[PDB]
């Protein structure tokens, strides 16, 4: 057992030091958004294989005073020069500069902090600047990721520069320092988000992406905007409401899974015997299959009309129609679930 | 992907999922800034790339300039009728994010598992294609049997399925859990 219960406030991040950094932000009077940003900056170091200021994010945010939820969309976008047939293999779409979309992360932090910040912007970075300079023992997750990608890392000197000790990937417990990123975080702390998108970091970002075969330009960075979504997707689940992002994220899929399953009235009894438990897990898998059949119609709703698709995916009646096609004694072939592309 | 969940003392909350896509993204690190750049373009469909035997590309998710690629991310906040947050949850780990988030919710809300159990409980995944159910190593093998006798093809995950960070409201306050699969622990006061 490994329980953690807190009377006032809590941060659950994927590395303890980052949870502590978020918690300290709260304790210093920060908002939930301040804490999230401070912790995110830290996770970008401690689990650098997973996320960071070179990527993008979504935030779902709830204000307990207004009782309103909102979503901040700061996912990366295809550069202006991108086009539908730009890749001819998976490798081309996965490695090198051409695989890079315009980063949204820092403009996402900026928008969130403008709307909900209490602590100064620079305060959010301070702990991570120290951590990046002091270094930290490589944790379980990053260690396994380094092992997984040891070949590509060890063969790329710019990566091995930080992710290796004596030419081999760092192992769990070995110290990782990120001194260049520490200086970049310091620049962001002092100069603001503008440094990334239209300021002192911008030309170098473009140079780096283009040198690796990419097509991101300064105009792409200058024009990037995080988006406020005042009406996130929701579903009713009993006496509760679940807020989650719509397309281009997977809220519609999650909604459909849960709406299919809620009609079974699962409870503790659903897992109390092997017989009940077996049927219950079968039903879960069948709900997943139905939901994924519908997912292939989704895309960025600014570019594709997904209004009716999402309407169905979040409709309880539509879910009931799918639930009625779940057979208790068998799964089915792919076509049974009516996957759709058009 | 990385997921984190936050609840502040006034009851406000943030569920945030952030990503550079695959491990180490594009594998392009700046030698000057230290920035590691995403490979999010990989999350688009392309007419010329087949990722799974027999599976066509999805035109709704083709590349256009200025377009955002489809994502499996789903940072969620559940709020009770009285306006108080009940659950803050989401996940990391690719296509299994959505199913893992569903499972954590099912586990806590319906099966009655406390938040740490809901996070640590074995998971399974099916995304229609490939036509297989993946189960984690330590799942109740009565479940594996119940799936197989109903004609599912099951396979055991070589490593683990997704990573969930969650907070749930309890009588005692805010119960938090980070997923042992990636090594996190929460903090609070
Ligand atoms: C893929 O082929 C198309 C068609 O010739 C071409 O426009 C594109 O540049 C190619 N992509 C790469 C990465 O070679
Ligand atoms: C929550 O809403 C209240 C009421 O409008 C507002 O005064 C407050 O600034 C909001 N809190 C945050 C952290 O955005
Ligand atoms: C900043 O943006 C302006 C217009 O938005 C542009 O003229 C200028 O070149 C940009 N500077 C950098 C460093 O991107
Ligand atoms: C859920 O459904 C839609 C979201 O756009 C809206 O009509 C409704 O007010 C939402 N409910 C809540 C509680 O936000
Ligand atoms: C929505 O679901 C109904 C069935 O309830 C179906 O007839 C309709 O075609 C669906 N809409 C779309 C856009 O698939
Ligand atoms: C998928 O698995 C099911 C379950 O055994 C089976 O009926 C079907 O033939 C398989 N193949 C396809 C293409 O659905
Ligand atoms: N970056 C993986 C996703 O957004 O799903
Ligand atoms: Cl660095
Ligand atoms: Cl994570
Ligand atoms: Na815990």
């Amino acid at each position: 057992p490994d329980n953690h219960v807190y009377t006032r406030a809590a941060v659950a991040a994927d590395a303890k030091q980052c949870s502590k950094i978020g918690r300290d932000a709260l304790r210093d009077g920060g908002s939930a958004v301040d804490a999230a940003i401070a912790a995110l900056l830290c996770v970008g170091l401690m689990n650098a294989h997973s996320m960071g200021i070179g990527g993008g994010l979504f935030l779902t945010i709830y204000n307990s005073t207004t009782r309103k939820a909102e979503v901040i969309n700061a996912r990366e976008v295809a550069p202006r020069l991108a086009f539908a047939t730009m890749f001819n293999s998976s490798e081309q779409s996965q490695k090198g500069g051409l695989s890079v979309a315009v980063p949204g992360e820092i403009r996402g932090y900026e928008l969130a902090h403008q709307r909900h910040g209490r602590l100064p912007w620079a305060r959010l970075f301070q702990p991570s600047i120290q951590l990046a300079r002091q270094g930290f023992p490589v944790g379980k997750g990053l260690a396994a990721a380094l092992e997984n990608k040891r070949t590509v890392i060890e063969q790329q000197p710019v990566l091995c520069e930080v992710f290796c000790r004596d030419r081999k990937v760092l192992r769990e417990g070995e110290r990782l320092t990120l001194p260049q990123l520490a200086d970049t975080y310091e620049t962001l702390a002092i100069e603001g988000a503008q440094a990334f998108y239209n300021g002192s970091l911008t030309a170098q970002i473009v140079k780096d992406i283009q040198a690796a075969g990419g097509i991101v330009t300064a105009e792409d960075l200058n024009n990037y905007r995080a988006e406020l979504i005042e009406h996130p997707l929701n579903i009713s689940l009993g006496d509760a409401v679940l807020y989650m992002p719509s397309a281009p994220l997977s809220g519609p899929v999650l909604a459909l899974i849960l709406n299919i399953l809620k009609g079974y009235n699962f409870s503790r009894e659903s897992v109390e015997s092997p017989e009940q438990k077996g049927l219950t897990y079968h039903r879960i898998v069948e709900a997943f299959r139905f939901a994924y059949a519908k997912r292939t119609l989704l895309g960025d709703p600014k570019f594709v009309d997904v209004t009716e698709v999402v309407r169905n995916m979040t409709s309880e009646f539509f879910a009931a129609q799918l639930r009625a096609q779940i057979s208790d004694d068998t799964t089915h072939p792919i076509s049974y679930y009516k996957p759709e592309f058009y | 992907t990385a997921h984190l969940s936050v609840v502040a003392e006034d009851g406000s909350a943030v569920s945030a999922t952030s990503t550079i896509n695959l491990y180490f993204g594009s594998k392009v690190r700046s030698p000057v800034s230290g920035i590691l750049f995403n490979n999010e373009m990989d999350d688009f469909s392309s007419p010329s790339i087949t990722n799974e035997f027999g599976v066509p590309p999805s035109p709704a998710n083709f590349i256009q300039p200025g377009k955002q690629p489809l994502s499996s991310m789903c940072p969620t906040i559940m709020v009770g009728q009285d306006g108080q947050v009940r659950m803050v949850v989401g996940a990391a780990g690719g296509t299994q994010i959505t199913t893992a988030t569903a499972l954590a919710i099912i586990y806590n809300l319906w099966f009655g598992y406390d938040v740490k159990r809901a996070v640590e409980e074995p998971r399974l995944h099916n995304q229609l294609l490939p036509n297989v159910t993946t189960v984690e190593r330590n799942i109740d093998q009565a479940v594996t049997a119940a799936l197989e006798t109903r004609h599912h093809h099951t396979q055991i995950a070589s490593t683990f399925i997704a990573v969930v960070q969650a907070i749930v409201r309890t009588a005692g306050g805010w119960a938090a859990a980070s997923d042992s699969r990636k090594g996190g622990e929460p903090a609070g006061y």
